[PDB]
């Protein structure tokens, strides 16, 4: 048996989110189901549970009056609806099935998780800035070249170097979500310093949600 | 969290490790303990239930016990692949709800410690020209996977405008993270230098950049 959850969600502050959990490979109605969330870098947090056989639902105190857990007994799907969303609600939401009718039992089958992002931002392509070294190129020596992919929404953006020809020394870092509600990330390629006099380095940034493709030439300056 | 676990634990392959879970009379005192294991960017998996019972698919080197209002997970013969996050959980009778521990990051040193490689970039001229400024601090190839980042304007701590990512596993099995400091082009120019300081296993790597 597998628990399958609905896809990632982006929501505005004050709005509601409804995450779905289906048991594929037969009914999960005879067992308790819990919703557990995990805010980035934080631990597991129980939101509440439902046990349809008893027609009972329970909620963590901290979410009482804000979350509604339900089960469509006919379709074999459980749901979690969270209202009045703020940025503190940005997290991965898991459904998980207990081993029996009760919330005390181990949760032995977990859904894959659903990322919910709460942001007042709308779709926006990144500004891209070149990041150049000036004492890195010593002596020598390798040098770190980068491109800053600033203030985009929503995820995700892809980055390559020299239209894909350059893979050695590339590290693209995971995005930060800033308190503004927009993302930024950076890609760096480490190159031999000597190559900076003969080779051109260009970062190619593609942001599909906004149909933005940007090419930036990165080149130590002055 | 109503249940208390040590946030970080380390072990060497072949060695035994124990992760404790401290609870109260309303939860661990009265109810059975469950243990979950979670790898980065994926769902937890059930490891132990009913205090000491193991799912078929769990290696028998994993075991649990319950001691009054406390519970413990033991792993014998630590393998490199046990490097994960571990959570204990119990129903709580007073709360009428399930409670988890805060989690334990278990480090299995099947490789040497590595200090973070730190790359600090000043604002690009392009960004400064359009009247903005961002300091970018890139932190890679460190192991174990926790660091803390502190920013300095000259010799004094900056707190505001700092956005730091959580760490993430690389292909080569070490970790990376980044931290951003956003500022006005005037704040940037008024200081002789800014510094990104990254402390890893009680030792700091720093980099420094200047408006020159």
């Amino acid at each position: 048996v597998q628990l399958v959850q609905s896809g990632a969600e982006v929501k505005k502050p004050g709005s509601s989110v409804k995450v779905s959990c289906k048991s594929s490979g037969g009914t999960s109605n005879n067992y308790a189901i819990s919703w557990v969330r995990q805010a980035p870098g934080q631990g597991l947090d129980w939101m509440g549970g439902i046990s349809p056989i008893f027609g009972s639902t329970a909620y963590a105190q901290k979410f009482q009056g804000r979350v509604t857990i339900s089960a469509d007994i006919f379709s074999n799907t459980a749901y979690m609806e969270l209202n009045s969303l703020t940025s503190e609600d940005t997290a991965v939401y898991f459904c998980a099935r207990h081993g029996n009718y009760y919330y005390y039992s181990g949760m032995d089958v977990w859904g894959q998780g659903t990322t919910v992002t709460v942001s007042s931002a709308s779709t926006k392509g990144p500004s891209v800035f070149p990041l150049a070294p000036s004492s890195k190129s010593t002596s020598g020596g390798t040098a770190a070249l980068g491109c800053l992919v600033k203030d985009y929404f929503p995820e995700p953006v892809t980055v390559s170097w020299n239209s894909g020809a350059l893979t050695s020394g590339v590290h693209t870092f995971p995005a930060v979500l800033q308190s503004s509600g927009l993302y930024s990330l950076s890609s760096v390629v480490t190159v031999p310093s000597s190559s900076l006099g003969t080779q051109t380095y260009i970062c190619n940034v593609n942001h599909k949600p906004s149909n933005t493709k940007v090419d930036k030439r990165v080149e130590p300056k002055s | 969290s109503a249940l208390t676990q040590p946030p970080a634990v380390s072990g060497t392959p072949g060695q035994r490790v124990t992760i404790s879970c401290s609870g109260s009379d309303s939860n661990i005192g009265r109810r059975s303990v469950n243990w979950y294991q979670q790898f980065p960017g994926t769902a937890p998996k059930l490891l132990i239930y009913s205090n000491d019972q193991r799912p078929s698919v769990v290696p028998d080197r994993f075991s649990g016990s319950k001691s009054g209002t406390s519970a413990s997970l033991a792993i014998s013969g630590l393998q490199s692949e046990d490097e994960a996050e571990y959570y204990c959980a119990a129903w709580d009778d007073s709360l009428k709800g399930a409670v988890f521990g805060g989690g334990t990051q278990l480090t299995v040193l099947g490789q040497p410690k590595a200090a973070p490689s730190v790359t600090l970039f000043p604002p690009s001229s392009e960004e400064l020209q359009a009247n903005k400024a961002t300091l970018v601090c890139l932190i890679s190839d460190f192991y174990p996977g926790a660091v803390t980042v502190a920013w300095k304007a000259d010799s004094s701590p900056v707190k505001a405008g700092v956005e730091t990512t959580t760490p993430s596993k690389q292909s080569n099995n070490k970790y990376a993270a980044s931290s951003y400091l956003s500022l006005t082009p005037e704040q940037w120019k008024s200081h002789r230098s800014y510094s990104c300081q990254v402390t890893h296993e009680g030792s700091t790597v720093e980099k420094t950049v200047a408006p020159t």
